[PDB]
């Protein structure tokens, strides 16, 4: 199907939200690694065993 | 409050390189303007 000038076309509904969600968890993860890593510091004291 | 930092001084760089980091996005990521509001 070719497009026209002067016209879009815009998946809606569920997939918007699904790659807004998506995104977001993508982009959580590093925050999760570096509190879990921070408070291993703040246990053991040592990088090797974080 | 000076000799209990100094102890712990690795925690205290990763600390400071941190907020360097963050700072620096922040700098990045701030708003500009002319003038305040004074209106």
């Amino acid at each position: 199907v070719q497009l026209k000038p002067g016209t879009s076309v815009a998946f809606s509904g569920q997939f918007e939200l699904l790659e807004r969600a998506n995104h977001k968890l993508k982009l959580m993860v590093p925050m999760t690694l570096m509190i879990i890593f921070v408070l291993l510091y703040l246990a053991f004291r040592r990088v090797g065993e974080a | 409050i000076i000799r209990r930092s100094v102890a712990n001084r690795f925690l205290v760089l990763m600390g400071a390189l941190f907020l360097s980091i963050w700072g620096t996005w922040t700098i990045i990521n701030t708003p500009v303007d002319a003038l305040p509001d004074l209106s």
